[PDB]
DNA sequence: ATGGTTGGGTATAATGGGAGTCGTCTCGGATGCAG
DNA sequence: CTGCATCCGAGAGCTGAGGGAACCCAACCAT
């Protein structure tokens, strides 16, 4: 199938984009109705939230890395 | 431009985790007040005001000084958060 | 319901919805008891229906309901939720924040490539609490409150605080926006220099990033606090490290007007 | 300095008044010197006699009306805050039809407020002016139909909120249909209702094909009136009970009642006009024994029926033409609001009659003359055409008050406009002015009259010409409109004229605004003058002809923005226009008649008249504008001077010798400088402010209250706990600082405390704000005339004033659209400098010539080197004025008197010079083989100079345009702007910073600044800024005492604003719960709401 | 804006839509021009 | 404290709204106008909603901490901070159903 | 660099009986040559009494 | 207070009314009794000429502790 | 450098080249009065004709340009890119050319007075149309363009 | 002990209201027509 | 039972700064 931009935003599976975008009434109503969950995937959920956006340095890929020296790391290795 | 900032860029993978590493070396370093550097007194920060010279506040910089002289490890699942916490603890109070 | 500052009062319009919703809903109790005929419980239940509707979607089905003596209708939950001005595009994707400022952009042609003037009147509301600190640290000031009342008044600042600005602000940097922010290069970190005078001072290569001249245009200037934003701003949103652009590959930052002029 | 005027076109007819757009009207409306027996139908008047008689039975008919004086003077009114207005009575008697008694009563109807001398009005201590209103007139048009080529639609349009809109169309099937009401339905059923009969309708329609057989009707046309009546209604009113009497008002109130439905005198002439025929009212019918009478509908249903068959004579309407569009003045929508007030009050009179005794009533107990006030407060104060006036300079007062607006209550909307509704359209050639208009979303819905037109008492614009007789130009002038306008052929101004006969055998003239060539015999009529075609603002451009009309408008708004200067000068080159501007803007003082002066001060001027009468007139001094800025009149008389009649008194704002002086003569150099000048940058000398060039006086009011409070009043005193006597120095006893004292940000201005065993609530200088306090008032409880808010006992206000001089950050702009913000103040030394020691004072970058292309400025500054050096200014009126061998003329004698001026002295030529005239010969623009003075005079005479560097002084490279020019110090100014907030005040609801800098808010950060937040990939910077720095309570608490403490800020929390958006979802019966991520309820109001 | 391979993280979604839509204002003129764009 | 990972909205049931308010509002009355406070079974009673200030009851016998989710015996109040006034519900019980318009229109 | 003026409390105001408002006085006297024939005087004061 | 306006033809003051209503009614009284007589305002009433401006934008919280206070 | 107005040079080659478009025009008009030409022929004919004028008149004057006043200021920031472009170089010097009517069509007579001659009331009454129609676009282009941005931004945001 | 508050009563006859809007475009159901 | 084909109603249209209409009558509860 092919929809407009509109549309195809309209449709997404979030509904908290789709309520902060347009025709917030039809979105939360068909939402409420289907007991739809939220899985906080885009950036626009996250940021309602106030949570840290999964982009950038708040990415899984590079979000949980450590940083330590050299003396450290033998102090660990040797104990 | 930061100095160096070309090595620091090359020596990542990502940009964002470099700059993830360098923010978590400057709270370790902002945590224990620097005694925890792995730079020798000739290449410490230096800044200039009419009293003289003293040492960078900025912890960013320190931050940016270590990586590019090479003597830190990082990367992901290296130890425990806990072990790692009470292991700097013990070699700088 | 709010007493304002010259001591009257002033309410939200769904304090008067309940209001109508609860007069109602009880008119429609008292007539139950009583044994009214259908007619007055058909009117009194469609009138209840339709007091419901309107504190639900105002302004739907029929004429909006209005306070009486204006034309303005009454604003529902519905009505603060949608909308441009409402809570989702207002307040949620948008805020105002602390730490901030604006002001009349200067040409900065002795600045280099990294840096931006700030006026020191700005730097100091803007780094107050960090100018508060470091003046502890000196004898400045025995405590943080002595700190607050000797900068609260503009007369009572002297020469050594303006020094403890300077050292706080070292190697720091700040964000620029220029409205509207049509790219990502509309917000910019740059090293505030400390300047005498009320403008700000911006360098003459970024002002085609920007789409900034100097014909009164403003720009609003962000203090980053944490050490993570201060590292973000440093290596990802510096000046000198945003040359080509994101949308053709081509420099960005170019010499322009003058320049080309010259050589 | 002598005064030299350039120009060959006469005018026959001066400016007329340019505020009579407002006075006129207003007189017209009000007619208050009118005796009563003499009083016209316009106006309240007509209101009066439209309203009454209130018939029932008993009848309150109307008599006459007066206008009483106001009870506090303007000056009086301006101080306590009230609103300049007259009483109005009007004068009643009730009548009994059954018994025949009648009781006379002269009845209070309220106050209406009365406009000055100079077009303004006085609205609770402001100044507020009405703008006037363009839109459709009423009458009858006839379209082309968008959808289906070939037919066509009749509208027939009422004055707004005076009927409906009625529309005819010949329906694809063939039958005529009419939709009122949005409700479309056959319109042979009225057409039967007003008594036409198959053979009438068949001789007057039949000559024009099949459409009169597609309109009769057997079905409809066999019925009688009276049942096509109840027909109708039940067609227009589906359900409602078909009453014979209420059928009839129904009709009578739709198209015949004259209370309701009212085509004007507009819509009148329009009608008779355009479909040749005669209307004995304003309504489309008559409703005369039992039966309606037909007036428009027959003669509109022929004018389609013609059109659509292609009958020769017959045309569709322009609905953006200007003959089809209209001016409500202030007095029609004043007239208009007093309508509906009065039948209100009528509404009101009535319930009264039948509620009231009828044994004992009077005309002054049944009238209730609130609504009236109501809506009259209602349209003064709420009103979007009333607007607080401009007053930065008299210009901008002159200029408000002859805008004209497209918006407004019945008019269009901003976010609907297309492009008719915007284009300059060929008719506003005298009316309108095509350049002066808004820049933003506001283009070409806010436009402003031009200067030689005049609104007639129809509300079409008219504009004058010469008539033409045999080749010959005569002194008559006609006011036209563009409806006669377009049927002849109009001549322009600049064709050469030998005596008063046109001496050109091919003459450029208008055809219905298609411009052609044709013979003087076939010239009609001609033009007055240039500045017809253009507003007051526009006309102020010298040179506008070189200009480009982008950069000509944003000159013409940008001279709006000039601040008045202590030291302000004429132009030296102007239009001629300035007298009258400052004239007609009642700023200046002139003498009355012919006189000699007896006292001459600071704030008075006493003159003996040749009658032998003393009179003072009182001067406004230090007197604060509606915008900061400062106006005060200044005497420019001497004692014992002889002054005759108009003779200048004393010099008001912005003007010097009674010319318009809005800035500053200054040498500029037009040249880069070392990048200070970049991307619009001025660059400025420091002998600008050491000669107090450019220094503007600004006031300031701060106003505070006591009031009553339920744990007692508040008071105004100087004993306040736990403050020093060092912030309580300039107070006096009685709270107050003394006049004359200065004051900085945190200093106290007035004393107060409150019952907390009483704390400190004093009135402070905000940040960024302070200077010299100059004037201090006290208003009481009881105070004769003074009207507070109920439970304040009284009121202080202080006036601050403020010497602002130019600094760097501040708007300066030149009269052909140029402006800039100063980038750099340089000292003397650095500047370049002419040979003969003299610097320039500004430096404007060349680069903003070539694309803007406006190059009147390169011609104006050529001029203000020629005048500077002949010591003389010029008067170059728009496009007839000076060109090009006249200032090389100007220029040669400029060059003979600058060079003798030094080879006087003993002076030759100097070597830089010999470099730079080498240097400019490769360059080719002087001739090889002349001497170095010739090749001087040359460059000299192209505009150019030899200049010097200050910093090196060898010579700049090449010769640079230098020259007097005129510029403006502009109202935006960075001091009011700049702004900077670490903590302060919270929203109620939303617990975020609030905005503006009065309030100590902070900047918003949008959804585009959110976007590039995210595509930096800066997480962590955005969650900082989103909750630390907005909302998150404990998060900006912990920041800060953490901040403060030297550590680090801690993690972030929920905002606030998501929490309040829980609950308002929940409110609506919607249940939304956070969940982790093993699909288990995550409570984060912290168990502060359950139960 | 490197010249060199994206790094893994960002967010290219919003720099293509700020991409887009950056010269429509002003730098495109107006079937043809910005309302060929909005059809399309 | 666990993080958040989904939002889920549903519909609401009459006993999910009863179980959510604090109390039935029985009276249009907002507030009084001689002592400016809220008006017993009104839109602002504190009994339904809480204290207007931090740890004090409406007839001021408790004024002190300590008294966490102690209810008043002369006042109805609970003892707690102020800021439960921007969280909690109250309800009215409808003599007759009505329809949500929202799933009507 | 000083000027004071009887019965007048700022720059601001005006003086009865003059013509020129206490602004224009001082732009004036911001026009006025002084020579100090002494080297090492420092600082003067000129005093002015005139009736019109 | 309507009757004292048409028959003195303009706004009455507090003492003249007070005097027309009789005996136990002063100036006092009837300024409290108008000013117990006032209707709360709406939060959203427009501001200037767009319809961006509310009247309770503008309206500051003065209970909850300041972030310095908290310090 | 420095911008007087002896620099807008003029160059000679525009009055021929305006001499010989009032030669044309006459035989149009001839061609008009014997029949062999329409309304709408002859109104193509004359936009054509004033069209290749005007750009004559653009090559003629960057040619003078070049060939006589190499470091001509207005020249030198056309070349280097620094600030101008050919357009507004020829309407500076040579002729502003055809101007169109708010309905979209244009104009029978050209304008052919440059800004450094000066121009008439009439030739600016008319270009007034298209200064309009221009603030017009933008004004209502902005807000279209920041509308679409939006629909992207929220379509593609994740 | 005191004012301010709360509910109840008034008897010729009195019997379907009243305000009103117009220069926008685009998208998706809804109804009625030919095949 | 398809397919067209209007026909009507619903919902949008840049940011930011700044915008200012009765009287009486008698019982009854809080404090
Ligand atoms: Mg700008
Ligand atoms: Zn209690």
């Amino acid at each position: 199938l092919l929809m407009g931009v509109t549309k195809s935003a309209l449709s997404t599976k979030s509904w908290l984009s789709a309520a902060s975008f347009q025709n917030t009434t039809h979105v939360l109503t068909e939402a409420a109705i289907a007991g739809k969950k939220d899985e906080l995937i885009g950036l626009k959920e996250n940021v309602i939230l106030g949570r840290l956006i999964p982009a950038g340095t708040g990415s899984d890929f590079v979000r949980f890395t450590q940083v330590v020296d050299q003396k450290t790391l033998k102090a660990i290795e040797e104990a | 431009a930061e100095p160096g900032i070309d090595k620091l860029f090359g020596m990542v993978d990502s940009k964002y985790r470099l700059t993830v590493v360098v923010a978590k070396r400057a709270q370790q370093l902002l945590r224990h007040g620097f005694k925890n550097t792995v730079l020798e007194p000739e290449e410490r920060p230096k800044m200039q005001t009419l009293e003289g010279l003293f040492d960078d506040p900025n912890a960013v910089t320190w931050a940016m000084k270590e990586l590019l002289t090479g003597r830190l490890v990082f990367g992901e699942n290296l130890v425990p958060e806990d072990r790692l916490q009470k292991e700097m603890e013990r070699l700088y109070p | 319901m709010v007493q304002v500052d010259g001591g009257r009062f002033a309410t939200s319009d769904l304090n008067d919805l309940y209001r109508r919703l609860i007069n109602r809903n009880n008119r429609l109790k008292k007539l139950l008891a009583q044994g009214a005929p259908e007619i007055i419980i058909r009117n009194e239940k469609r009138m209840l229906q339709e007091a419901v509707d309107a504190l639900l979607d105002n302004g739907r089905r029929g004429a909006p309901v209005t306070n009486p003596g204006s034309d303005r209708p009454l604003r529902s939950l519905t009505d603060i939720l949608s909308g441009k001005q409402g809570r989702f595009r207002q307040n949620l994707l948008g805020k105002r924040v602390d730490y901030s400022g604006r002001s009349v952009i200067v040409v900065g042609p002795q600045l280099k490539l990294h840096q931006c003037g700030l006026p020191k009147r700005m730097a100091l509301e803007l780094f107050k609490p960090f100018l508060l600190k470091k003046m502890e640290e000196k004898g400045i000031a025995p405590n943080v409150k002595a700190a607050r009342r000797m900068l609260e008044r503009q007369r009572d600042i002297k020469d050594e605080v303006w020094d403890a600005l300077e050292e706080v602000i070292h190697g720091k940097v700040v964000l620029l926006n220029r409205a509207p922010t049509l790219h990502r290069l509309g917000i910019q970190a740059f090293q505030p220099v400390l300047v005498e005078g009320q403008s700000i001072q911006l360098h003459p290569l970024v002002c085609e990033a920007f789409n900034a001249d100097f014909d009164g245009d403003q720009m609003a200037v962000h203090v980053p606090l944490s050490s993570f934003a201060q590292a973000e701003a440093r290596i990802q949103m510096l000046s000198a490290h945003n040359l080509l652009s994101p949308a053709s590959g081509e420099p960005l930052a170019k010499p322009s007007r003058d320049i080309i002029l010259g050589l | 300095m002598e005064i030299k005027r350039f120009g060959r076109i006469r005018e026959v007819i001066p400016l007329p008044p340019l505020t009579e757009i407002q006075v006129e009207s207003y007189r017209r409306a009000l007619q208050a010197d009118v005796p009563p027996e003499k009083r016209e139908n316009v106006g309240i008047q007509a209101a009066f006699r439209e309203t009454f008689p209130i018939e029932e039975g008993l009848v309150l008919d109307f008599l006459e009306y007066r206008l009483g004086e106001p009870p506090f003077p303007q000056d009086e009114c301006r101080e306590k805050d009230l609103t300049y207005q007259a009483p109005l009575y009007a004068r009643l008697q009730l009548i009994h039809k059954d018994t025949g008694l009648i009781k006379e009563d002269e009845v209070f109807l309220g106050h209406i407020p009365l406009m000055t001398e100079d077009g303004s009005f006085i609205i609770n201590g402001a100044d507020r002016v009405i703008v006037s209103q363009i839109h459709r007139s009423p009458g009858v048009y006839f379209t082309p139909d968008p959808a289906r080529p070939g037919r066509y639609i009749a509208s027939i349009i009422p004055l707004p909120k005076r009927g409906p809109w009625i529309d005819l169309e010949v329906e694809p099937n063939g039958v005529v249909s009419m939709k009122v009401n949005k409700r479309k339905f056959p319109l042979v059923l009225l057409l039967r209702v007003l008594g036409y009969d198959q053979e009438t309708l068949a001789r007057e329609l039949g000559a024009y094909g099949e459409l009169v057989q597609g309109l009769m009707d057997e079905s409809v046309f066999a019925m009688r009136p009276e049942e096509a009546l109840i027909r109708l209604f039940t067609l227009l009113r589906p359900g409602d009970p078909p009453k014979r009497d209420k059928a009839v008002a129904y009709v009578y109130g739709l198209i015949a009642d004259p209370r309701r439905y009212d085509l004007g005198e507009a819509g009148r002439y329009k009608a008779e006009e355009k479909l040749g025929i005669r209307l004995s009212g304003r309504t489309l019918a008559r409703f005369e024994d039992g039966e309606f009478k037909d007036e428009v509908f027959l003669p509109t249903l022929r004018y389609l029926f013609a059109l659509t068959a292609g009958v020769p004579g017959h045309e569709v309407d322009d609905i953006d033409h200007l003959g089809n569009r209209r001016i409500r003045t202030v007095g029609e929508l004043m007239t208009d609001q007093f309508r509906v007030g009065l039948a209100r009050l009528a509404r009101g009179v009535r319930e009264r009659m039948l509620m009231g005794s009828e044994d004992s009533l009077t005309p002054a107990k049944l009238v209730n003359s609130r609504p009236l006030e109501a809506a009259i407060r209602e349209f003064f104060s709420r009103s979007q055409l009333s607007q607080f006036k401009d007053e930065t300079n008299p210009l901008s007062s002159l200029r408000h008050k002859r805008r004209i607006s497209a918006l407004g209550p019945g008019g269009l909307t901003r976010e609907r406009a297309g492009f008719d509704v915007r284009d300059v359209h060929r008719t506003h050639y005298g009316r309108i002015c095509p350049v002066e208009t808004p820049e933003g979303a506001n283009i070409g819905l806010i436009t402003s009259l031009a200067a030689y037109a005049r609104v007639d008492e129809l509300g079409f614009i008219r504009t004058p010409y010469r008539r033409v007789v045999g080749g010959v130009v005569t002194d008559e002038v006609v006011y036209m409109t563009a409806t006669e306008e377009d049927r002849y052929t109009i001549a322009q101004a600049n064709t050469p004229l030998e005596g008063n006969r046109i001496a050109a055998e091919r003459v450029v003239a208008r055809r219905k605004g298609e411009p052609v060539i044709v013979s003087p015999e076939e010239v009609e009529f001609m033009d007055v003058s240039p500045k017809q075609v253009f507003s007051v603002n526009t006309n102020l451009i010298p040179f506008l002809e070189h200009d480009d009309a982008n950069r000509a408008l944003m000159g013409s708004n940008m001279q709006t923005q000039a601040v008045p200067l202590i030291r302000a000068q004429a132009p030296v080159v102007m239009t001629g226009l300035e007298e009258r501007v400052v004239r007609d803007s009642l700023a200046a003082l002139y003498a009355e008649e012919d006189g000699e002066v007896a006292k001459v001060d600071g704030n008075r001027i006493v003159v003996r008249y040749e009658d032998g009468r003393l009179v003072e007139y009182p001067l406004r001094r230090f007197y604060r504008s509606n915008q900061g800025t400062a106006l005060d009149q200044r005497p420019r008389v001497v004692v014992g001077q002889r002054v005759r009649k108009g003779d200048l008194l004393a010099d008001g704002p912005a003007s010097e010798n009674g010319f318009l002086a809005l800035g500053q003569n200054v040498l500029v150099a037009i040249m880069p400088f070392d990048g200070y000048n970049f991307e619009d940058a001025i660059v400025i000398s420091e002998e600008l402010l050491k000669r107090d060039f450019y220094t503007s006086i600004h006031i300031e009011r701060y106003e505070i209250e006591a009031r009553d409070t339920k744990l007692g009043p508040e008071r105004i005193t100087r004993d306040i706990p736990h403050l020093s006597e060092a912030a309580l120095r300039d107070l006096d006893e009685e709270g107050v600082v003394r006049i004359g004292a200065e004051v900085k940000p945190g200093d106290i201005l007035v004393g107060r405390t409150s019952f907390k065993d009483v704390k400190d609530t004093s009135l402070r200088v905000p940040p960024g704000e302070g200077g010299i306090v100059v004037r201090t008032v006290r208003l009481r409880r009881g105070d004769p005339g003074v009207e507070l808010k109920p439970g304040v006992r009284e009121v202080v206000r202080v006036y601050v004033a403020q010497k602002r001089k130019l600094q760097v950050g501040d708007k300066l702009a030149n009269r052909h659209g140029n402006k800039g913000v100063v980038a750099k103040i340089l000292p003397v030394e650095d500047m370049p400098h002419l040979p003969d020691g003299t610097p320039v004072d500004v430096i404007l970058n060349p680069l903003g010539v070539p694309s803007r292309m406006n190059l009147g400025q390169i011609l104006e500054t050529h001029l203000g080197l020629a005048g500077y050096f002949l010591g003389q200014r010029y008067i170059s009126p728009i496009f007839d004025g000076a060109k090009e061998p006249e200032i090389k003329e100007l220029l040669a004698q400029a060059f003979e008197v600058y060079f003798g001026k030094r080879k006087g002295e003993g002076f030759g030529v100097d070597k830089r010079e010999v470099e730079v005239l080498r240097r400019a010969e490769k360059l080719g623009l002087v001739t090889p083989g002349k001497t170095p003075e010739e090749q001087l005079k040359e460059l000299f005479l192209q505009g150019k100079v030899v200049l010097y560097d200050g910093r090196t002084g060898e010579p700049i490279e090449g010769p640079i345009v230098v020259g007097q020019m005129f510029i403006m110090k502009l109202y935006h100014m960075v001091e009011d702007k700049m702004h900077a907030r670490s903590t302060g005040p919270y929203s109620l609801i939303t617990q975020q910073p609030l905005g503006g800098k009065a309030q100590f808010g902070g900047q918003r950060f949008g959804e585009m600044e959110v976007w590039a937040l995210e595509a930096y990939g800066a997480a962590h910077t955005l969650q900082e800024m989103l909750t630390l720095k907005s909302d998150d309570i404990e998060g900006r608490n912990a920041a800060y005492e953490a901040i403060i403490k030297g550590e680090d800020v801690p993690e972030p929390s929920v905002p606030e604003s998501f929490r309040v958006l829980v609950k308002e979802l929940q409110a609506l019966a919607l249940d939304v719960q956070t969940l982790d991520e093993k699909d288990n309820p995550v409570d984060i109001f912290e168990g502060l709401a359950s139960k | 804006s490197m010249a060199r391979p994206v790094s893994i993280g960002e967010a290219v979604g919003i720099v293509a839509a700020q991409s887009i839509g950056e010269p429509g204002t002003q730098l495109t003129m107006r079937t043809q021009g910005l309302p060929r764009v909005i059809e399309l | 404290k666990k993080e958040v990972r989904k939002v889920r909205i549903a519909l609401a049931s009459p006993e999910k709204i009863r179980s959510w308010s604090y109390g039935e509002v029985e009276k249009p009355e907002t507030i009084n106008y001689r002592t400016l406070k809220p008006e017993r079974d009104g839109l602002f009673d504190e009994r339904i909603f809480g204290p207007i200030k931090d740890y004090e009851c409406a007839c001021g016998k408790y004024k002190r901490q300590r008294f966490e989710g102690k209810v008043c015996e002369r006042c109805g109040v609970e003892v707690t901070k102020s800021i439960v006034r921007r969280y909690r519900m109250g309800h009215i019980e409808l003599a007759t159903p009505a329809a949500h318009i929202w799933f009507v229109k | 660099t000083s000027v004071y003026i009887e019965d007048v409390l700022h720059e601001f105001s005006t003086i009865p009986g003059v013509k020129e408002d206490v602004v224009e006085i001082i732009l004036n006297l911001k026009e006025l040559v002084v020579r100090f024939l002494n080297p090492s005087l420092q600082t003067v004061t000129l005093l002015l009494k005139a009736e019109g | 207070a309507r009757q004292l306006q048409q028959e003195l033809g303009r706004e009455p003051t507090y003492e003249e009314i007070a005097e027309a209503m009789g005996p136990g009614w002063d100036a006092k009284r009837v300024e409290e009794t108008l000013k117990i007589a006032q209707e709360p305002v709406s939060l959203e009433t427009p501001i200037g000429d767009e319809k961006d401006s509310f009247y309770g934008d503008f309206i500051p919280d003065e209970h909850l502790p300041s972030p310095v206070d908290a310090a | 450098i420095t911008i007087g107005i002896d620099d807008a040079v003029i160059p000679e080659e525009k009055k021929q080249y305006l001499e010989e478009a009032d030669r044309k025009l006459l035989q149009i008009e001839q061609a008009y009065e014997m029949g062999f030409l329409t309304d709408r022929e002859r109104y193509d004919q004359i936009l054509q004709l004033w069209t290749e004028t005007t750009e004559k008149v653009t090559q003629a004057v960057f040619k003078n340009f070049e060939e006589n006043y190499p470091f001509n200021p207005l020249y030198v920031m056309a070349q280097s890119g620094a600030r101008g472009n050919p357009q507004q170089i020829r309407q500076l010097c040579g002729l502003r050319g055809l101007m169109q009517k708010p309905s979209g069509e244009t104009f029978e007579v050209p304008v052919r007075s440059s800004f450094r001659e000066g121009l008439t009331v009439l030739e600016y009454f008319i270009s007034s149309h298209g200064a309009r129609k221009g603030g017009a676009d933008t004004a209502l282009r902005t807000a279209d363009s920041g509308y679409l941005t939006r629909k992207l931004v929220d379509v593609t945001h994740e």
